[PDB]
Parts: C-alpha cells; structure tokens; sequence
C-alpha cells in the first residue's frame, strides 16, 4: 500500500521539488525480498532463456 | 480558545505535523519523529546553552 502513501502525501506535498525525496519515497515502496527471491527469480530467468534455447532448435530459416 | 482550534487529540498526530514541517514530502514513521523531537532539545550533542 505504498502507492497509497504517495496518494496522500502528494495530496498535500509542500510544493517539494527535490528529486532526492522523490526517488527515496519511490524506492521505499517496493520492499526487500530475501533468501528465496534470489533463487526463484533466477529460476524464472532460467525458464525464460531456456524456453529460448528450446526455441533455438529447428531453424530451416536460420540454416546458418 | 486555542485548544478549541487544536485539531489533534493524540500525541502522535502532533509529532506527525512536527516531522512534517521539518521534513515535508516524506511520509511519517514513529521512531523517526520521536527521535527527532527528543534530539532537537533533549540530546546533549545537538543542543547546548553554554
């Protein structure tokens, strides 16, 4: 519900212009993900590029 | 009559508004505003009278 915080605070931001606050407020939205985010995201990347290397079969087009 | 215009009832909203005036644009977190309030006046390092 971090975008909801953006909603209210932006609703009464004190005419802020510093991008520092903006960037930190934005990156603080998405929280950390630890001890399985690493592995399951790697296995999703596995799934993607190995779906690719499966796609890499059978090229009459790319005969080279 | 000033109390009659006092919007708050709790400690926490007052602390929020203080944190707000001194750090606009950021959202509130309790311990931040608390340590801020106490260090402005009750920390020996950030305040001295001579």
């Amino acid at each position: 519900a971090a975008a909801q915080v953006l909603s209210s605070v932006e609703s009464e931001i004190g005419r802020t212009t510093d991008p520092v606050r903006m960037y930190m407020r934005e990156m603080g939205t998405v929280e950390l993900l630890t001890r399985e985010g690493e592995i399951d995201i790697a296995k999703r990347i596995e799934d993607g590029i190995n779906q690719v290397q499966c796609s890499v079969a059978e090229y009459p087009e790319a005969i080279t | 009559e000033t109390l009659r215009v006092d919007p708050t009832n709790d400690r926490l909203s007052a602390l929020v508004e203080i944190y707000r005036m001194m750090r606009p644009g950021e959202p509130p977190t309790r311990e931040a505003a608390e340590s801020l309030f106490e260090n402005l006046f009750f920390s020996e390092d950030r305040y001295d009278l001579s």
